[PDB]
């Protein structure tokens, strides 16, 4: 995915660290190198077509290199908790049509300008409680947006009920209320989803919305029936899709732009990282200032991503190492 | 060098992008044998009786499914033992295990080391009966590939303080201008930007040159260039005229004969060439053409059949003098050998060969290395050329000044745009460059083994 | 900022800054030119119209 | 998908242990805890 | 590669087998389907999107069906033995060059009219026993056939001391005559290379080769030095590469034949095979033939692939199945 | 058999008899026609230069 | 030395190539080198750092880094974008001689 | 630096920077004016402020 | 000689450490001066016309420090080894001519086209030992290259007997077949000469040289009779050649560009360094950065040099100094 740089950005996958450059014979090794007096660094890396470094650290020319954890990658999933607004009444009324409207922006295009609409329906009865009602607006909004002919998933809907508020149970388009047998519902939960994601043709987007509820007819008065409470949010998007197109994009300045550009006569690069994982980051930003005249600064950066394990580990080893051999002190994950 | 270049034509593109052309070769197959097995699946040992006897039938398995129904495929003894497709194949994943039978009036079958690993098959006919006849046959395709080469950018410069503007020489001892052999000649000229006016030149276009014939490729096989320049960027190097070439058709030798000369220009003119276009030119440098004579009479002289008489060679001819009525003069040299066939090796003789600054490596037997080097550079004829330089229109080179107050490159001596405080200039010269060796098979090269690695 | 067709493979994109040939290939910008005046022709004695 | 960048960005991946700006990202895998990373 | 097909050829990969359709959950999962009728069989797969089912078999039908194994796709590595005849003399004859002149028939182009000679050389001199001229032949074959210059791989020389006539020494341009310690060398072994693979543009082809030998005056008469004897293979180039290959081709079956085409506009397939690894091969062939006029057959191809551990059991768990589900009595290799 | 170049992927591909589609998307002589006639704007109302 | 293009030291008698210049060995081309920066004076001899070009990824045999060896210019090498400078020019002088009588 | 991809010149005389880029630098000076803020009355949401 | 310039170098001779601007009486004399918050570092220096400072050295601004002994800049006479090669013949063969031809490369001239041959030819006899063989050898070839009788040798000649196998045994034109008495000589050494140095205008050149054999006719092939190889240098032309120049030079920068160019109209510089004598090197790398849109560098060497006395006491004071007084860490060679 285009993204912007500092002049050049470089990126180099550690599947697993060495300690010598005489140990690098499976892919993705990576071993880092610095001067006993410690004046440069620099990554050997095995390629899978053998081995290669990295451009050379003047130590002294370093601006920032911190590592990034997975966490702080991983977009997190808005929610958006709906009720029935008590002051307007706690219950349905029996005879109202409630209407809910999910505003969409950034739909298939890129822009706010590009807007879109979907709606859930429930006209409420005289016994309704509002368990049933939030049950049937769930299978109303699932119907319309949980479906099986929409080209996009759009949201998540959930149901809560007070006796496990912890726990969210989804409705899809299947999902009839034979299957929704408790009787205390109290919110509806609406997240994002992620969307489809294509190496170096569709990067990681994604399209919010606001629940912008309808007016009801209570005493004679327009008044809204509910409230879009934004709650934290529970579910998580890994960074595995954004450090393949970061790799998709940083392997095509050390490498092969026209990647496909002409089929049968191309150079096919051969990536390293497994979309399915998630990776823990390291960005260690520097320039090169020349000689008397060449004073101007040629900032620099490259991205080292290795794979994390719940715990950090495969990067404070690798922190580590790079600690010891350019004397760097660099925070642990 | 700069002859050696000049040799060759120039091509001009229309940007710095990667190019490709088409190949496009030969047709004519032979499919090899896998195994063959007994009218039971058994396959065939190497010390086993005959099979196919009394036209019993067998199976043949191969790689690939290149044959059809109802014909004949023969082996490496050609219509000796006739082989029939009476049966479409049976595929075993990727190899045809076809049913076969004996179509010439073989009786006794056909010898178990004649349907082993290797034995190779090619199409005969598919016959069939005069009446009521059904079909067989069938019909066979291919597809030809491409290749791919680059480019490259060389960068110069040179500062020079500002008061070498109108800055005098005693000119006590004189002042020289080097040139592009390696000779000095004194050179009259007071200023000295005279002498960096011509060694930016003389730089430049050495760089040029120099990687234009002896650059090598930076690129790994994934595709990855492997050196970073200090902006960060990688070094996209290209291949000079040698590297291109050596990577086909090339040899390295510890020891050179006219014996293993001829069975490769022999071989290749067999495989290659007609009878007459096989005169071939090798260029050599003056050791080998010594080394060559040396060869040539090695040969001749076990030419023990033959006589050699000065009175056809004239080895020892009749000169002029004063110290005697009949003086004679004693040399040859041997610079040819027309080998059983229209195969003829000419020599050419260059000096490009010969230089010892470029050439560091010292042959025992005197010289370089590089000299004990004999090169064919165009074998055959091309209706185009074969190799060729690359150049870019308009967009070839740069020239662009980083200086104060003082030009000394133009005598400007005030500067309304300045580049710094610091009283000095920069000159800066940047240029982009390729070439392209189509075929790197249709140039032949024997080179000494201390040449390599 | 989602799939409209089943197939549709691009997503709309976008950078801020300096580019680099590589934002022009990432993008679909950047081909290389077939040279149409070459063509090797592999050689050798072809005997087969003997 | 295309990004911004401070004049370049390189990413080598440890899968198995005037001034012109540069970058260099190393990334590892994750178990949990922040083992790869914090042996980087 | 291409293959030729007898009307249609369909490739299904079995990572796992299952016992049902709703076991299928990985990608590579596989199911013979039938019914107790034994009439009809069809393979319920797992693609990388959704179940998917192959077209249906009437088992009465059945052309051939045959379980080929993982060694017979393994292409055997011609090497030969190359020796002094002891005829000529059973000792090197000092001053003469004893060259020896590799041929390759199917050299870059496809056809046995297309060739290329690489040679090697050695002047012989007084004391030199043949372990020393096996040795320095071997180091000349190298130079020119296992150099970092050539742009293909030809041949892989060896050296057999006699004390261990099974271990094959290597050879390579790098090896120098000190790396080679012994005295009792006995022949030059040179095998066939595998030559480079890319999915789905080069097929696995292989360069074979003859070697000739020159003559040489040992008491007056031009001889030949050497005899050159084909032995008994004992490195094989598994079907990886091949199956991978296969799959590829069989896959524009069910999808898209514009693969890679043009470039943005493409519909990338995902492919299960591993070129790394082993697979046996159950192909079974079979027809569909019409109702009182259209009895013209339309026999169409269907083969199934799985991992070898050595011992055949993956696929011959699969056929025991296929077995117990459709009659059928496949043999298990 | 086997490269010339350092960057080749193509091989010699040979197949007989029946020939498909699949053999011709094998080969890569098949293509997606670009429609070029066929362009979606997508519809949004413009309040920017407003 | 120079395994996985790890970057080594070239001590010369004099300082006579620039920065960004590829020098050749004795073999003047089967091992390039690149310049990694300005010549550090030791007395007056002049150390370079160095990283093998030309695809090198196993080394350089010590015995192509004794004394003596050959090194020649070659060329300056340098990126296609965002290009910093790189390389020098060099000079030489007359001698003369004398008689009597 | 040598050359500017804005303007299209290929040999800089007067060369800024010694690394082969170049930056365009614009600014404006600019001002508004209301004479009497008593002419224009306006009734503004209340989420709108605050 | 002429060294190059990263926009200026400098030295300061320093014979004598004083430790104080009051205490510098004789020339030579040097303190290193730095005040109590090591900003700045410079150095009081006597001249022989009285007392001069360096540059100020701001030592945030110090790019390389490093002090490299005298053996580092003794150029190591390179040796030679020449013996008849056992492969051919471990004795001399009778009615051969084993001529010596001696290479030089950089003759008068400064290139490699500029090349000079001598000569040595030697016919050898029945009984000839190869003793005997080297000792006439070796004759000839001294009576062909100090036959000159102006200047020196090209080369210097020496043969060596298994006795003393270390100790040399000179060999000159002056030399006698009587002079030389043992029997056990095993080889010829040729090694290189010092040739003259005159401060400012005749630098510390050589000419390098290769034994190039010829060939001879062993059993029936032309062969050469002899392998030169190299063994370690056993002397090492001194520093005080070297520094002497460099002195003459980088008092040019401080002092008049002139030198003698009219010359009796010119200024008499009085150089303190002993052209005779070995002295380690200290150089320091620093610049000057400006205040505002003046941030170009301005880059400059100051090199100290101090006589080495088997262990280098007098540049290990001075560096300790520096360090006590500067901050700075050189390490002490």
């Amino acid at each position: 995915m285009v993204i912007s740089i500092n002049q050049v950005r470089q990126l180099y996958v550690a599947k697993a660290l060495k300690a010598n450059t005489a140990a690098l014979t499976t892919a993705g090794d990576i071993v880092p190198k610095a001067d006993t007096a410690k004046t440069t660094l620099y990554f050997q890396s095995m390629s899978p077509a053998g081995i290669v470094a990295s451009d050379k650290i003047n130590l002294k020319h370093v601006l920032y290199a911190k590592a990034t954890p997975s966490e702080a990658l991983a977009h997190k999933l808005v929610r958006y908790s709906v009720t029935l607004d008590a002051d307007v009444s706690a219950t349905p009324v029996a005879g109202q049509n409630y209407i809910l409207r999910l505003a969409f922006r950034q739909y298939i295009g890129l822009s706010e300008e590009d807007q879109y609409f979907k709606y859930g329906e429930v006209i409420a009865r005289s016994g309704m409680t509002a368990s049933d009602f939030y049950k049937k607006m769930a299978i109303s909004l699932a119907k319309n947006l949980e479906n099986k002919t929409e080209s996009t998933p759009l949201v998540n809907i959930y149901l809560i009920s007070a006796a496990a508020a912890s726990t969210d149970v989804p409705v899809t388009s299947a999902t009839k209320e034979s299957d929704l047998t408790a009787t205390d519902y109290n919110q509806i939960i609406i997240e994002e989803t992620e969307q489809p994601w294509v190496l170096g043709m569709m990067p990681q987007a994604f399209i919010p919305f606001t629940p912008q509820f309808l007016t009801i007819t209570v005493d004679g008065e327009d008044r809204l029936w509910g409230v879009a409470t934004v709650v934290t949010p529970t579910k998580t998007v890994p960074d595995g899709h954004l450090i393949a197109d970061l790799e998709y994009f940083c392997m095509g300045a050390r490498g092969d732009i026209y990647r496909g550009m002409g089929y049968p006569n191309i150079i096919k690069t051969t990536y390293l990282v497994d979309p399915g994982a998630v990776y823990d980051v390291l960005d260690i930003h520097y320039f090169y200032t020349g000689s008397n005249e060449s004073v101007q600064k040629s900032e620099k950066t490259i991205t080292l991503v290795a794979v994390d394990d719940g715990s950090h580990t495969a990067m404070n080893a690798l922190i580590g190492a790079i600690n010891t051999a350019s004397g760097l002190t660099i925070a642990t994950l | 060098l700069d002859t050696f270049l000049n040799s060759f034509p120039t091509r001009e593109f229309e940007d710095d992008n990667e190019y490709y052309w088409d190949v496009i070769g030969s047709s004519r197959r032979n499919i090899p044998l896998v195994e063959a097995r007994d009218e039971n699946g058994v396959v065939v040992a190497a010390n086993a009786a005959n099979v196919g006897v009394g036209t019993s039938p067998f199976y043949l398995v191969f790689p690939e499914d290149w044959f059809a129904d109802g014909e004949v495929i023969v082996g490496n003894l050609n219509q000796v033992y006739p082989f029939r497709i009476l049966g479409d194949a049976r595929m075993e994943g990727t190899n045809a295990v076809y049913k076969v039978e004996l179509m010439g009036g073989n009786t006794q079958g056909v010898p178990a080391e004649r349907l082993q690993q290797g034995e190779r098959f090619s199409i005969e006919f598919a016959p069939v009966e005069k009446e009521l006849s059904r079909k067989v046959g069938d019909v066979r395709f291919t597809s030809p590939v491409s290749m791919r080469n680059e480019w490259t950018t060389i960068r110069i410069q040179h500062k020079v303080a500002g008061n070498k503007l109108n800055k005098k020489l005693a000119m006590g001892i004189p002042m020289v201008r080097n040139l592009e052999s390696g000779k000095q000649v004194k050179d009259t000229a007071n200023m000295w930007m005279h002498y960096v006016d011509w060694e930016v030149e003389l730089q430049f276009d050495e760089y040029k040159n120099n990687a234009m014939a002896w650059g090598t490729s930076n690129r790994n096989l994934n595709g990855e260039y492997m050196n970073f320049g200090k902006s960060g960027n990688a070094i996209k190097t290209g291949a000079g005229i040698f590297e291109q070439t050596e990577v086909a058709n090339t040899m390295y030798y510890n020891t050179f004969s006219l014996k293993l000369l001829e069975d490769a220009l022999y071989e290749l003119s067999a495989s290659k060439l007609a009878m007459d276009d096989r005169l071939f030119v090798i260029k050599t440098g003056e050791r080998g053409a010594i080394q060559f004579h040396k060869e040539v009479l090695k040969t001749v002289s076990g030419w023990t059949t033959f006589v050699l008489d000065n009175n056809s060679t004239r080895v020892v001819e009749k000169v002029q003098s004063r110290l005697h009525s009949n003086a004679l003069s004693a040399g040859f040299q041997f610079v040819e050998y027309k080998a059983p066939n229209g195969v003829r090796v000419r020599l050419d003789v260059d000096p490009f060969y010969d230089d010892p600054v470029r050439n560091k490596i010292l042959h025992p037997m005197g010289g370089v290395a590089f000299s004990y080097r004999y090169d064919i550079w165009y074998i055959g004829t091309m209706d185009q050329p074969n190799i060729f330089k690359c150049k870019i229109k308009g967009d070839n080179e740069y020239r662009g000044y980083q200086w104060g107050i003082r030009n000394p490159f133009t005598g400007q001596k005030g500067n309304p745009y300045m580049s710094f405080d610091e009283d000095s200039a920069v000159i800066h010269r940047m240029a982009t460059l390729g070439v392209c060796v189509l075929d790197p098979t249709r140039t032949m090269s024997l080179i000494p083994a201390i040449l390599q690695g | 900022a989602g799939k409209l067709g089943k197939f549709q493979m691009l997503g709309f994109q976008h950078w801020k800054g300096l580019t680099s040939d590589n934002h022009l290939g990432a993008i679909f910008q950047q081909a290389p030119q077939k040279a149409t005046n070459l063509m090797v022709q592999l050689l050798a004695f072809y005997r087969g119209k003997s």
